[PDB]
């Protein structure tokens, strides 16, 4: 689907911090260029400072099939922040094999084990 | 049980006996009165206690996936002795062509649960919160009835978190235990939106209390009520079921003291 | 020559396949009741409102659990440590809603293991053997009473006892660590020493006895058949094992006496498990493990973290996430 | 419960094959003991 | 529960088994006891049954 | 359906325990 | 080491690992064997003296068993249904249990080296995702693991420079 | 509920009385060294 | 770094004047804080009313502002609500209410000074720990 | 069913009312899928596994 | 539903369940012991007792 | 609710949504927490801040404080999920 550039409300480029392999579940936080936290997907919405609603973020896609598309609603920004947490964002067929949405190990890991 | 008898009992006697959940009643000896609403005197309800004695749930007549016919069914209580509502109080005002009681306090809700034949559990919030009751006269006496509609809040509030840490006012906004499902760029976890999107929805109900005993000396009244409301929705995941409660009611009418701060 | 005398002879008979005795009179019915109710509740039981907040938790196989996740859920927190038999419930359905089977199973099982202690003493008396195997059994029982009974008493709720399952056992562990810091509590450390040393001495003793077995067997035959049941002679050379272990470390360390050796074998794990059971009994009343958080500060006075602080972070994560909907106030005093 | 389907075969056959192996090893041995006498 | 009845006896019916079953057991035990040599002894325990 | 397998395995373990307790090889002293 | 224990639990859910279960079974069973064997041997000792303290009544070089195997076998057979009848089997068993436990748990930790972890039961995760009233102690353990990870990562992995605001930290009501 | 209560009371009293009057029936003598 | 005077200089009055606490003063202030109010105010929080902590943000936004030694010391004898309209001496430890709060009976003016110095010194020691709560333990 | 609706029609009812009085169970019996002579030797399982679970008439 | 052995219970008396339902369609308020579940448990217990008697013989 | 566009005004921004904000947020504005916020939350649903000033029963000093902090205050559509938790939302510290 292409690279999701995260243009904040003004136009600064946010980036979603990537999930480390250790973490089964990682919070979605959008660090700045220097990396001070700018926006995130809050767990507790009350008294939220760095919500994407408050800061204001838009997802502009570059490359891929979703190229040249500029989504600027908060919901659709959040949905692709969740995807950008996992690195590059891709489309998947989960019906051919009835996939269950939990990651597996490659032959490298199974050989190693 | 009369109010005169509750005063006689100490807490040690009443504790652990189930009498605390039981709604009082006006004695037959002290009855036939008339709680007249004098003008130039603001009146209010107090101690409006409602004990439901029978619980019924509108269950589908069959487990067919398209079943539209439903009949109310007898239910037995999983929770024990928490059902009664006590202390409800409110101002009596001339909002419209007749007097009306506005609910503004008290315990005024009970998060009870029942089980139907077949073993299905229905939780519901038996409540009269925000009731707008209308008296059937300008004077409370035997045969007078107070009835109206009320707004039942959600069984779970926003701060409640489901087993996967999802709530209305807080919690995860995704099924964190399925990152591969959220990895998809086309749909993601859109299928689980109904369960992930926790919605606080306030439902409607109606109550019809009928006062069969009234006393002018104490301002007390007692009788029976039938109330209709909706059951728990699990923040919009479930479809609400209709709950029909019936039982007894006690209450008192006094003059507003100016310190109530309604 | 009296009916009561014949009954007492039969009960105290050393000819029954399984000895009953007078402690068995109390053990067998209680343990059988606990087994029956546990099996029935584990295979099929409705969800239980453990936390007293009308949020039932499933523990039975029929309600979507496996052997690892299945459990007999602790009682409801609304009950507290009130006695909750079947006859104190308005109906059996609401008895199962508030986790009464846990109370039934725990009470019957605790009485049964007490009867097992007494029955172990009893048979020994009939045998003419010395007592005290019973004393060793107490250490496992003490731990079971600490987790199933004393911890509810101290905390004031049978919801706080350990669930009768595998995943529930892990849950009880993590909550106990979050609330009490059992790992830093020295009695649990003594228990860890007890179990690790029990494994060490078991492996060592088995290795040395198996290593010095006297040759009584051919090459096409298992060495175990070199020992005949009820023989008078020793099946291995104590001198050889003792000398090998003396050369391994130093002569003075080895137990040249076999009776002292076996007393030490019976002593180390029993005392360790006694201490950890007592530690759980004391943390029931909130005498927690050590709290070295923010114990190192620089000259200015700002906290330099230690491993205690990093452990505190995990304890704090478990503390905040446990029972998410049960707490309405900042302190976890209950 | 969306459980696997070959897990049934895995569990049942991984229990069955060793169990019948042990039962055969016991029956063979006993038969031989009886035949010796 | 939490009412404070002695031995949980809220109904008077509960006492009939609680008092009688020990009494039948006591009666059966008395036949054993009356058959014993009930004189004193100077020992740690009685070896006579 | 997995409850069938779980129950069968637990019952089989209990049966093995029963047969081990009550149909053990009787200990006897050699000569 | 305590921090390692809780870190491995929070990030791998190592208690759910069946190989860890086999290992703790081996350890606790070995402690059990040690305790029962010590008690049984000390309590079926033959009367080889007239002193109440029976430790001195053993000679290292004696060719006689100092305790009754037959009496211990009778005791444990009629108390527990089964009992050792062979000393050599008993002492090999005492060896095998802890060693087997350690090797089994080693297999589990080798699995955890590659993040090949028995973290979750997928069936229950899917059911709880589609059924927000389905709760098990397993799901509570998963929530506790999430709490451990999120509240531990910032101070436990300072090289990562994790700044988790209070908004994103997974919490519960009140505490 | 009361029927179950009295049945459980009957059973508990029966076994407790058996235990009580059994250990009271000169249990100390039931050892292999008697006489 | 040492406990230099830059750390030990705290605001004294509302105008902006500062005062350099002595090491004896900060030691006594820490001991007095932990002994007299640590039970509720451990870590710069308020256990009984967590809406109002001892972090400098809350003290500065109080009416009167309590981000100085004189204002804190006045609070320890004339405590008031967060808006400074009602006296809470009957619900708060104060030297004027020490009979019902027996921990404030022995405190002198220098003790109150040291306690205020400890309160104002803490936030300089940590960026977020003082009044941060569990999140920064 | 035919004689029931016929005597209903003779009572003055119309086809809609006459057929509405026929119980769903009786109409369910008058259906070939309920016939035992329609299954198969290796078509295994409940009858609901074939045509389906009957919902309405 | 492919209920093979249950109709033989229902044929000669056992029409109720401990779960509060009946094959006749009515809802049972106070089911007795001899329900479907009770009959099943009784048969299992008889199986165990007969097994023990077989061992003794 | 995976989306709630009025989150910024719940206590995290410079503007406070009066209708469904917890009392704690008024600690940010000096002189309003214990007394003024009680009357703000009592008659919580307001059409706008003007109706709040008219309806809130404020004393003259309270009106002066509210005149100071008018630009920090707004009144959006009441949210039931947030109004129920306007005095105690479980957020302590
Ligand atoms: C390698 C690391 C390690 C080690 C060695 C231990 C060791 C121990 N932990 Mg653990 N623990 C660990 C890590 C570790 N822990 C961590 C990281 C945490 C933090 C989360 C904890 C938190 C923790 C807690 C909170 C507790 C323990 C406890 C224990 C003890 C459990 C064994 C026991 O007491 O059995 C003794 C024996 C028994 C409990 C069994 C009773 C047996 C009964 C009497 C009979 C049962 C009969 C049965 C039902 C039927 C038989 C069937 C028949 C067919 C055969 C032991 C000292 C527990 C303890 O000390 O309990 C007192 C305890 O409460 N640990
Ligand atoms: C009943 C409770 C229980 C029990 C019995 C165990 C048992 C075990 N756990 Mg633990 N564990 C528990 C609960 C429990 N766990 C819980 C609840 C958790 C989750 C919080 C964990 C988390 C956990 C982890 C993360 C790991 C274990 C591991 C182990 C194994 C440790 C083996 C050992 O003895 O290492 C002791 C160490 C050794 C034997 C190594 C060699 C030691 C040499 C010989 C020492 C020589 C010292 C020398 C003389 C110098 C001394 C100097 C002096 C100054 C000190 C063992 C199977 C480990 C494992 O699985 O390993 C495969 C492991 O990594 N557990
Ligand atoms: C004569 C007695 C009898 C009868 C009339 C029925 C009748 C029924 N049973 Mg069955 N059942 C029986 C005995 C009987 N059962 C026994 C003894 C058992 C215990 C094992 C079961 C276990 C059982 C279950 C678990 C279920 C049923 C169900 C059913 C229904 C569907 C039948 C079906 O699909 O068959 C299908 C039959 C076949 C595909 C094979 C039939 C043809 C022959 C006999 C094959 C012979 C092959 C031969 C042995 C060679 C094999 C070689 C090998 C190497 C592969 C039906 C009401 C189902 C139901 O609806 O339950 C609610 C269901 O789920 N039954
Ligand atoms: C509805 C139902 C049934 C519910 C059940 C639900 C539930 C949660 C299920 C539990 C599932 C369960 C069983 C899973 C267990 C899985 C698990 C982790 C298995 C571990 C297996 C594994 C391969 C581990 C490797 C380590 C291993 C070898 C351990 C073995 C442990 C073991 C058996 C140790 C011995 C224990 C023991 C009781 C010894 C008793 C010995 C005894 C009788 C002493 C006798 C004796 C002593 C003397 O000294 C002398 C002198 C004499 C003469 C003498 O006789
Ligand atoms: C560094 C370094 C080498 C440290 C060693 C520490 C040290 C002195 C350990 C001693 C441990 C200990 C007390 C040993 C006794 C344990 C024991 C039961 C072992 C088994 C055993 C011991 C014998 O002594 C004999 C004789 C036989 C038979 C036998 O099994
Ligand atoms: C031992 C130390 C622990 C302290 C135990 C407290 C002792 C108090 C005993 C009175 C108990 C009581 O009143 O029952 C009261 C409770 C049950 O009583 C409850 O009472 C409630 C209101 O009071 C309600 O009525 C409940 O229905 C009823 O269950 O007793 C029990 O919990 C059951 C007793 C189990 C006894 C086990 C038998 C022990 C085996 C040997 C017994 C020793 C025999 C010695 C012979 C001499
Ligand atoms: C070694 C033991 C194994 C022996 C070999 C097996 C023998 C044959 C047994 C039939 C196996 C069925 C294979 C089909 C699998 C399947 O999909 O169906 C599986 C079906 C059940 O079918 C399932 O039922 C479930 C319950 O509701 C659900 O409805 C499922 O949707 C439905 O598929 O199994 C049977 O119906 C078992 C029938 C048992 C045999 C009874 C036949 C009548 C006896 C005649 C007497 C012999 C006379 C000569
Ligand atoms: C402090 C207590 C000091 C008194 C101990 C007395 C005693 O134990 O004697 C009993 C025997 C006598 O020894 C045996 O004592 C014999 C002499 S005697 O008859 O016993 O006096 C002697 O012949 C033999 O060689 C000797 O090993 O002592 C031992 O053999 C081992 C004692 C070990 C005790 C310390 C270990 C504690 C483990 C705690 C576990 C925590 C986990
Ligand atoms: C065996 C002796 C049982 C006598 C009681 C008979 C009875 O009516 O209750 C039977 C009850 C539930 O009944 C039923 O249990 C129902 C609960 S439920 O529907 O199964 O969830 C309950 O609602 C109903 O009133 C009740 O009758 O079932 C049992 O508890 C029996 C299982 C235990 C058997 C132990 C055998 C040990 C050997
Ligand atoms: C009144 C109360 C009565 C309750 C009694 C209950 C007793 C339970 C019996 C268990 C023994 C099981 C068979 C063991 C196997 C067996 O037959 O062993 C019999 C074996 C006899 O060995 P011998 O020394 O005779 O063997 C020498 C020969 O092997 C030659 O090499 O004795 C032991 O090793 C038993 C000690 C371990 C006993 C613990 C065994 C593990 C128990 C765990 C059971 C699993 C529970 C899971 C259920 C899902
Ligand atoms: C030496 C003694 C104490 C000192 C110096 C002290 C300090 C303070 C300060 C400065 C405040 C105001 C915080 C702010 O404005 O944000 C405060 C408030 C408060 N303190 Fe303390 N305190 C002391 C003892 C205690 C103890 C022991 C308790 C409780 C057990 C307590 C409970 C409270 C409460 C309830 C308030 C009232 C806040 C309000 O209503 O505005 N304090 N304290
Ligand atoms: O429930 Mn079981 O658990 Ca002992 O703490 Mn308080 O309450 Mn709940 O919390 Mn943490
Ligand atoms: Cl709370
Ligand atoms: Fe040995």
């Amino acid at each position: 689907l292409g690279h999701p550039i995260f243009q904040d409300k003004e136009g600064k480029e946010l980036t979603v911090r990537r999930m480390p392999a250790f973490f089964e579940t990682f919070p979605v936080i959008l660090v700045d260029k220097d990396g001070i936290i700018r926006a995130d997907i809050p767990f507790r919405r009350a008294e939220s400072k760095y919500s994407i609603e408050q800061v204001g973020v838009t997802v502009s896609f570059y490359g891929g099939k979703l190229n040249g598309q500029v989504f600027k609603d908060a919901p659709t920004v959040k949905k692709y922040a969740r995807k950008a947490q996992l690195g590059e964002v891709l489309e998947f067929d989960r019906t051919t094999l009835e996939s269950d949405g939990v990651f597996r190990s490659s032959p490298r890991g199974w050989y190693t084990f | 049980i009369t109010t005169e008898d509750i005063r006689g009992l100490t807490y040690s006697q009443v504790k652990g006996t189930g009498l605390a959940n039981r709604c009082p009643e006006v004695s037959e000896q002290n009855a036939g009165g008339t709680i007249k609403f004098a003008d130039d005197k603001k009146y209010k309800v107090t101690e409006l206690c409602l004990e439901p004695k029978s619980f019924q749930i509108e269950e589908e007549v069959t487990k067919r996936r398209g079943e539209t016919k439903k009949e109310f069914v007898d239910t037995k209580l999983m929770t024990r002795a928490t059902y009664s509502l006590t202390g409800i109080e409110g101002p009596i005002v001339f909002k419209d062509g007749g007097l009306t009681f506005l609910e503004k306090g008290g315990i005024d809700y009970a998060a009870t649960t029942v089980q139907l034949p077949g073993g299905e559990r229905v939780p519901f919030l038996f409540t009269i919160k925000e009731l707008e009751g209308k008296f059937s006269s300008s004077q409370v006496s035997a045969g007078t009835e107070l009835g109206g509609n009320f707004k039942t809040p959600s069984y779970r509030t926003g701060l409640f978190l489901d087993p996967k840490g999802r709530g209305g006012t807080t919690g995860y906004d995704m099924a964190v235990a399925l990152p591969g499902l959220e990895a998809d760029g086309g749909e993601g976890q859109d299928e689980l939106f109904a369960e992930t999107n926790k919605v606080f929805q306030v439902t409607d109900g109606s109550i019809e209390m009928a006062f069969n005993r009234v006393d002018g000396t104490n301002g007390e009244f007692s009788g029976v009520f039938v109330s209709e409301q909706l059951s728990d929705t699990d923040m919009g995941s479930k479809a609400p079921k209709k709950v029909l409660l019936k039982g007894i009611v006690f209450g008192k009418i006094e003059e507003q003291t100016g310190d109530e701060d309604y | 020559a009296s009916a009561w005398e014949r009954f007492c002879s039969w009960i105290t008979s050393t000819d029954n396949r399984l000895y009953i005795g007078w402690f068995g009179v109390l053990m067998i019915p209680t343990l059988l009741t606990a087994t029956t109710v546990y099996i029935i509740a584990f295979v099929a039981a409705p969800p239980v409102d453990i936390d007293g907040i009308r949020e039932p938790v499933a523990g039975s196989l029929l309600y979507g659990n496996n052997i690892i996740t299945g459990a007999v859920i602790p009682s409801s927190a609304s009950i507290g440590i009130h006695f909750y038999p079947i006859w104190e419930a308005a109906s059996l359905d609401e008895w199962l809603y508030n986790g009464g089977p846990y109370q039934l199973i725990v009470d019957h099982f605790l009485l049964g293991v007490c009867g097992w202690i007494g029955r172990e003493w009893e048979f020994s008396y009939r045998l003419g053997m010395r007592p005290w195997i019973s004393v060793a059994f107490t250490a496992p029982v003490a731990a079971a009473s600490a987790v199933f009974l004393v911890y509810p008493i101290g905390q004031g709720s049978f919801s706080d006892g350990m669930p009768l399952g595998i995943s529930g056992t892990f849950n009880f562990m993590l909550v106990f660590q979050a609330e009490h810091n059992i790992l830093m509590h020295p009695f649990h450390q003594l228990g860890v020493a007890g179990v690790f040393g029990g494994s060490l001495f078991s492996a060592m003793h088995g290795s040395l006895v198996t290593s010095s077995l006297i040759r009584e067997t051919t090459e096409n035959e298992s060495a175990n058949y070199g020992y005949k049941f009820g023989q008078e002679e020793e099946t291995y050379n104590i001198v050889a094992a003792h000398g090998y272990f003396g050369r391994l470390i130093f002569q003075y360390a080895s137990f040249n006496n076999s009776r002292a050796l076996h007393f030490f074998l019976g002593l180390w794990p029993v005392v360790g498990i006694w201490f950890t059971a007592l530690g759980v009994m004391t943390m029931a009343f909130n005498l927690n493990g050590f709290n070295f958080n923010q114990s190192v500060v620089d000259s200015q006075g700002r906290v330099i973290n230690t491993w205690a602080d990093i452990l505190n972070r995990a304890n704090l994560g478990m503390e905040v996430m446990h029972e998410r909907n049960a707490h309405n106030f900042p302190l976890d005093l209950a | 419960m969306n459980v696997s389907v070959a897990a049934y075969l895995a569990v049942l056959l991984g229990t069955f094959v060793p169990v019948v192996f042990l039962v055969t090893l016991y029956i063979q041995s006993e038969s031989r003991k009886a035949g010796s006498s | 529960e939490g009412t404070g009845e002695a031995l949980g006896i809220d109904d008077t019916r509960l006492i009939v088994p609680v008092i009688l079953i020990p009494v039948i057991t006591f009666i059966l035990y008395a036949g054993f006891a009356s058959e014993q040599d009930n004189e004193d002894f100077f020992d740690t325990y009685d070896q006579r049954r | 359906m997995e409850t069938l397998v779980y129950v069968f395995l637990l019952a089989g373990t209990l049966g093995v325990i029963f047969f081990a307790v009550f149909f053990r090889d009787p200990p006897r002293i050699a000569k | 080491i305590f921090r390692f224990l809780l870190f491995i639990q929070g990030f791998h859910n190592f208690t759910l690992n069946p190989f860890h279960m086999m290992g703790v079974a081996g350890i606790l069973g070995a402690a059990l064997l040690c305790a029962i064997h010590g008690a049984t041997v000390q309590n079926t000792i033959f009367e080889d003296g007239d002193a109440a303290n029976t430790f001195r009544a053993f000679t290292p070089t004696q060719a006689e068993e100092t305790y009754s195997m037959v009496t211990a076998n009778r005791f444990w057979s009629q108390i527990f249904g089964v009992a050792f009848s062979n000393k050599r089997w008993l002492h090999f068993f005492m060896l095998f249990v802890p060693l087997a436990g350690l090797w089994t748990s080693a297999i589990g930790i080798v699995g955890l080296a590659l993040n090949l972890r028995a973290y979750d039961f997928v069936s229950q995760e899917l059911r709880a995702a589609e059924d927000p009233e389905f709760e098990t102690f397993y799901t509570k353990n998963i929530l506790l693991n999430e709490g451990i990870r999120s509240w531990m990562a910032a101070q436990d992995q300072p090289h990562e420079n994790f700044i988790f605001p209070e908004e994103v930290l997974p919490r519960g009501n009140a505490l | 509920m009361f029927t179950l209560k009295i049945v459980v009371y009957t059973t508990v009293t029966f076994f407790v009385s058996l235990f009580t009057f059994g250990f009271l029936s000169n249990d100390a003598s039931r050892n292999p060294n008697r006489k | 770094t040492d406990l230099d005077e830059n750390t030990r200089t705290v605001p004294l009055d509302s105008s902006g004047t500062t005062v350099i606490l002595t090491p004896e003063q900060v030691k006594r202030g820490k001991r007095l804080f932990n002994s007299s109010c640590g039970n509720c105010h451990v870590g710069g929080i308020t256990k009984t009313n967590p809406n109002l902590g001892l972090e400098p943000d809350a003290l500065s936004l109080a009416t009167p502002a309590r981000d100085n030694i004189d204002a804190l010391v006045d609070y320890m004898k004339n405590p008031t609500t967060y808006d400074g309209l009602e006296s809470i001496a009957e619900l708060h430890p104060s030297v004027k209410s020490a009979d019902i709060f027996p921990k404030m009976r022995s405190l002198s003016d220098e003790d109150l000074f040291a306690i205020g110095g400890h309160i104002l010194l803490q936030p300089k020691l940590s960026s977020e720990k003082w009044g941060g709560g569990k999140i920064y333990y | 069913i035919e004689r029931r609706v016929e005597n209903s029609l003779n009572e003055g009812l119309n086809l809609s009312e006459a057929w509405s009085r026929i119980p769903d169970k009786l109409a369910f019996y008058d259906y070939i899928g309920n016939n035992p002579a329609k299954g198969g030797l290796f078509r295994a399982g409940p009858m609901n596994k074939g045509d389906g679970i009957a919902e309405a008439w | 539903q492919g209920m093979f052995v249950m109709p033989f219970m229902a044929r000669i008396g056992v029409t109720d369940s401990w779960g509060g339902w009946s094959v006749t369609g009515e809802s049972v308020a106070n089911p007795g012991f001899w329900s479907f579940e009770g009959v099943a448990l009784a048969h299992i217990g008889l199986s165990g007792l007969l097994f023990l008697a077989a061992v003794w013989h | 609710n995976v989306e709630y566009p009025n989150v910024p005004y719940l206590g995290g921004s410079d503007i406070i949504d009066v209708n469904n904000a917890n009392v704690r947020v008024y600690t940010r504005l000096p002189g309003m927490y214990p007394a003024i916020a009680k009357k703000i939350i009592k008659r919580a649903p307001y059409k706008d801040i003007n109706e709040m000033l008219e309806k809130g029963d404020f004393t003259a000093a309270e009106k002066d404080i509210l005149d100071k902090y008018l630009p920090n205050l707004t009144a959006l559509e009441p949210a039931p999920e947030y109004v129920i938790d306007n005095i105690n939302n479980g957020l302590y510290r």
